[PDB]
């Protein structure tokens, strides 16, 4: 339920499966181009464990689709995002999300 | 509602001085091809993604000033409609990215090749990545101005310009018919890599404030001579029709006799033994009488220029003789000078200027004829391709060819002068090449208002590197950015281009400088004196007074100000390091004076008058213009009526006026698929909003333009019409033609009111007010218009997420000009709900105090950053092309205004 | 015009001193300006040349301080920046 688009080719042969932590430098943005989130401002890679649904499912599925070391662009609809409820005070309800995902490494 | 902040990198653009364009009778070719190589690109040197775009841009509005700007800062190629770019995955124009398919599409990586093609014969910009075509072609973009290669880049990139020929190899066969951009280089100059128009450059002693740059124009490549047809040939000219031809029948032949190009009886001209000094009777008859009527043609040029002849002294025929010199001796029918001989004769400067423009009108007719036979310019000569290195107008020609043309006709006018016939100069008419853009002439520089001084003896130096137009002195902090220095009371400035001091008029003072001179400005607020010094010498007024000004009130303060005219470079030395000053010890040090910034750790921040129009609200005390806001009546909606205060009075300000509302409207993000009482559910489910403007009686609709503008519309035109509206269409298809996506972009969506009037014989001043309304559909991006309650054929369609400002452009012709009516129509919601989310369910029109009419002043103040990017531009090699290097990162905090979409 | 016949402002004797002033004040160190300013006051008190000289003898220590006046710091750095200025 998401759309991906590669930006810069990386491995193209390895896929992130269960058992290894997924490490990204992502940059989420609003539908109108209003940047709200990133990791390079924090200057630290974001590590999250694939499998227990701790992150949003659109991001999870997009990261599962795209390979290792390959800079990507994602697009999460409100149906796969926070949607009607919305993130409190950050993301308005029923907002389209755009992600400048960079899966830099696994583990 | 609240301003947003972010950390944004610094983006700069580097261009080669290769300018191309098309016009009627153009001397340039319509197809050009150039490439860019990528050596090293750092993806994320900082938090923000590295910027890198390549493509073309336009010389008449693309000024990417460093720092904040339209959109989200870091403006480069594609951020507006004056440039066309390709980042590696999208086509960039009007600050909108549109994805494009490529065989292995990715953002521009190290060791990649981009093939950029421009066609000027028909609007089309094709792009290829590593030779693989990209299915994107720009269409329907204006040809006015000049086009040039340009690269927009943030820090951390190393790119190479490949221009072909001696300036590159392209590593790929260029498409046929596309001449490499290295062949457009002019002979008077040499190819180099320079940034876009700047206000500062590094200097060996210190940074130089760089005045506006003179820019070449497409109109300067069309040769426009004076027509030499409708001239009846006079008797005194047919009387001298012969000698002035006989003297130019072999004048070009005289130089080379008794050399390797020495004539022979068997052959004739153009056979590497050309001269044939005998006579033109031996020479062929058509070119013979052609040479006669070319002598007549030069005399006809003299007539059209304003030259007339009169005979006074002894006839030169008597006191002239032919000299059989030992040189130029020939065996073919005796020896003689190849032209007709002449004795000692001289020429005055009037004749020098006249023969200069006479050669100009010869060159421009020759170039016009060649163009009419299809030829064009190329720095390398190609005869089968019909291109020449000398097909440029005379003003752009090289000095060698200028002299070579002028020599022959100088001999001709000399021979005319020998016979005593006067060469009469015509009348003198002063003309200016460019007049409309009076503001892109001087770039005022002043310090921050925080450093304003109220006392003490302050001194600073401004080095006048050139001898052009520069003004330096002191001024109050409220200096208007679009008013000349000294024209008002808000400046005490000195101009040493003509020995002039400016304060509320003109009065002689001192002497003009020369190149390299340093002007040290003295000031004593305690003693109420202002003095100027030049190269350690105190400037003198036209009396015993040695002070520029006296009896000055302290007021709100004064500030060190300097300005620079076109083509000017000047160093400002506020004296942060006292040793930097050269003449301070000579003058000022022993007088107790101090440098302006003597004890300041950081260099004083300077502000320059930015030459970029920005919509800002009208001052309430505007002498000429006024906006009337009246409360909405039960029968009429609230309106914003514009009234000209001083119309019909003496010395009124009349000029083209640009107006817009202060708030925009945004379309829906996704477009939908595929008596007199409103319908309650239609009025709640409608997505089209209406406003109108009531063009009052006495205002001519032929000079009224009504419509919409996007916030990036930054064009100021005194003679505005719908032809100059910026537009471009991105056209996309699959890998084999089949164009399936054609989206149009424009900064102005506006309809001329002159097409909405009754085409009567007379009575153009309508007694009934013309009420033109504009309607926008957000759910589809559809723009429609109503003339007098009936729809017109004009309509527009745009992409979602676009913001359009209600704009009415008009040249006033009455005391009552226009009136923004915030009305409504049946089952159509007024703009009061479109502007404000809180009023989205309110059908009643309302005019809240935030919404107010803005007008476009071309010049506004701006800040230059305390640091600038460091770019290394050099010629890496003939095959390597020109290499651009920039690695040091610089980031700035940008405050983004949301509703105006600018930071 | 105003003072063609005679005028104080165009007097050459004072004018030559006006031109010659930078060289005269060039010798003196601006740290001694406290002595200079007090000198006019004691001149106005009708004190002759010898007794103001012994006033300077009694007040040799009354020079200024470069550290407390940052305006003097760059002035004195340029003052010893002059090659003709010896510390003795």
């Amino acid at each position: 339920g998401v759309e991906i688009e590669t930006i810069s080719p990386g491995d193209g042969r390895t896929f992130p499966k269960k058992g290894q932590t997924c490490v990204v430098h992502y940059t989420g943005m609003l539908q109108n181009g209003k940047k709200f989130d990133s990791s390079r401002d924090r200057n630290k890679p974001f590590k999250f464990r694939i499998g227990k649904q701790e992150v949003i499912k659109g991001f999870e599925e997009g990261a599962a689709q795209m390979s290792l070391g390959q800079r990507a662009k994602l697009t999460c609809t409100p149906d796969v995002a926070y949607g009607a409820t919305g993130h409190p005070g950050v993301i308005p309800p029923n907002a389209t999300l755009i992600f400048d995902v960079e899966l830099l490494n696994l583990e | 509602l609240l301003l947003q902040t972010n950390l944004i990198n610094y983006v700069t653009s580097i261009r080669p001085n290769i300018f191309v364009g098309r016009a009627e009778g153009s001397t340039q070719y319509g197809k050009w091809y150039f490439e860019v190589m990528v050596d090293e690109v750092v993806p994320f040197l900082t938090a923000q993604a590295t910027h890198l775009r390549v493509g073309w841009a336009l010389t008449e509005g693309y000024s990417p000033y460093p720092g904040g700007g339209e959109g989200w800062g870091g403006n480069g190629v594609g951020d507006d409609l004056y440039s066309y770019g390709f980042d590696g995955l999208h086509l960039w124009t009007g600050h909108v990215a549109r994805p494009v398919t490529s065989p292995g599409q990715h953002l521009l990586a190290p060791e990649d090749v981009v093939s950029c093609c421009l066609d000027l014969s028909v609007p089309s910009i094709s792009f290829r990545i590593n030779g693989c075509p990209v299915q994107g072609v720009f269409e329907a973009f204006n040809l006015d101005g000049l086009f040039f290669p340009v690269v927009s880049f943030s820090a951390g990139v190393k790119v190479r310009f490949l221009l072909g020929g001696r300036h590159g190899e392209f590593k790929f066969l260029p498409p046929p018919g596309y001449a490499p951009c290295h062949e457009a280089v002019l002979p008077r100059e040499r190819l180099r890599l320079e940034p876009i128009k700047e206000y500062r450059r590094e200097g060996p002693r210190g940074p130089h404030l760089v005045g506006p740059s003179r820019c070449l124009s497409h109109t300067d490549f069309v040769p426009c001579p004076v027509d030499t047809v409708q001239i009846v040939l006079p008797p005194h000219l047919e009387r001298i029709r012969e000698k002035l031809a006989e003297n130019i029948h072999e004048l070009w032949a005289l130089t080379r006799i008794e050399q390797g190009w020495t004539y022979g009886p068997v052959r004739d001209d153009n056979k590497r033994l050309h001269p044939c000094l005998v006579n033109f009777h031996s020479l062929p008859e058509p070119e013979r009488n052609y040479n006669l009527q070319m002598s007549g043609e030069t005399l006809k040029t003299l007539l059209a220029l304003g030259c007339h002849v009169g005979m006074a002294d002894e006839k030169a025929e008597d006191n002239l003789k032919k000299t059989k010199l030992p040189k130029t001796y020939m065996m073919s029918n005796g020896y003689k000078p190849a032209p007709l001989d002449l004795s000692h004769v001289r020429l005055t400067p009037a004749q020098t200027t006249l023969v200069d423009r006479l050669a100009e009108n010869g060159h421009n007719v020759w170039a016009r004829d060649r163009v009419a036979q299809g030829w064009s310019y190329s720095a390398v000569q190609d005869i089968p391709a019909r291109r020449n290195p000398r097909l440029v107008p005379y003003r752009l020609l090289d000095e060698a060819t200028k002299r070579s043309n002028r020599d022959s006709l100088c001999q001709a006018v000399r021979t005319l002068l020998g016979y005593g016939y006067n060469i009469e100069p015509p009348d003198q008419e002063p003309s200016q090449v460019e007049n409309q853009s009076r503001w892109d002439r001087v770039r005022i520089f002043r310090a921050e208002k925080s450093y304003t001084v109220q006392s003490g003896r302050w001194y600073f130096e401004f080095e006048a590197v050139t001898t052009g137009e520069m003004r330096v002195g002191w001024a109050r902090p409220e200096l208007r950015p679009d008013v000349e220095l000294g024209a008002d009371e808000l400046a005490y400035v000195f101009n040493g281009h003509r020995g002039q001091r400016w304060h509320l008029g003109s009065e002689p003072f001192g002497r003009p400088w020369q190149s390299g001179d340093v002007v040290g400005c003295m000031i004593d607020l305690t003693e109420n004196t202002i003095i100027f010094t030049l190269n350690g010498e105190v400037l003198m007024s036209d009396s015993g007074s040695e002070t520029a000004f006296r009896e000055i009130e302290i007021g709100d303060g004064f500030l060190p100000v300097c300005s620079l005219g076109p083509g000017q470079v000047g160093h400002l030395n506020l004296g942060q390091d006292v040793s930097s000053l050269r003449f301070f010890a000579i003058c000022g040090l022993q007088e107790g004076f101090e440098p302006f910034a003597i004890n300041m750790q950081r260099p004083v921040t300077t502000w320059f008058s930015k030459s970029l129009p920005q919509f800002e609200p009208v001052p309430p005390e505007h002498p000429h213009y006024e906006v009337a806001r009246m409360d909405g009546t039960v029968d009429t909606p609230p309106c914003l009526r514009l009234a000209h205060r001083t119309w019909g009075s003496q010395n009124s300000l009349v000029e083209m006026l640009f107006l817009r509302l202060s708030l925009p409207v945004q379309f829906h993000q996704h477009f939908r698929c595929t008596d007199n009482r409103d319908d309650p559910e239609i009025i709640l489910n409608t997505t089209t909003y209406y406003y109108s403007v009531r063009v009052f009686a006495g205002q001519e609709p032929s000079c009224v333009w009504v419509g919409w503008v996007t916030p990036d519309y930054h064009q100021h035109d005194m003679n505005f019409d719908l032809s100059k509206v910026r537009a471009v269409t991105v056209t996309m298809g699959d890998e084999q033609g089949n164009v399936h996506s054609s989206l149009k972009c424009s900064n102005c969506y506006m309809v001329w009111g002159g097409d909405f009037v009754s085409p009567g014989q007379q009575g153009r001043i309508s007694h009934t007010d013309l009420v033109i309304g504009c309607l926008v559909d957000l759910a589809t991006g559809l723009m429609t218009f109503t003339a007098n309650g009936k729809e017109s054929n004009t309509f527009f369609q745009v992409e979602p997420n676009t913001k359009l400002f209600p704009a009415v452009f008009v040249l006033p012709t009455h005391q009552n000009v226009i009136q923004f009516e915030l009305g409504k129509q049946k089952n159509i919601m007024p703009l009061s709900a479109a502007m404000f989310l809180s009023e989205r369910k309110n059908p009643a029109p309302q005019c809240p105090p935030r919404l107010e009419v803005q007008m476009l002043m071309p010049v506004s103040w701006s800040r230059m950053p305390n640091h600038f990017l460091q770019v290394e531009t050099r010629r890496a090699g003939e095959r390597l092309g020109w290499a651009v290097q920039c690695q040091d990162p610089l980031t700035m905090m940008a405050l983004h205004i949301p509703e105006e979409n600018r930071c | 015009r105003r003072g063609d016949r005679y005028s104080v402002q165009t007097s050459l004797i004072v004018a030559t001193l006006k031109k010659m002033l930078p060289i005269g004040l060039n010798m003196c160190a601006p740290t001694d300006q406290d002595l200079i300013m007090l000198a006019k006051t004691r001149y106005a008190l009708k004190d002759t040349d010898e007794e103001v000289r012994e006033f300077l003898q009694n007040n040799l220590h009354l020079q200024g301080k470069v550290e407390g006046s940052p305006s003097l710091r760059w002035q004195m750095a340029l003052y010893r920046g002059l090659p003709g200025r010896e510390e003795d």
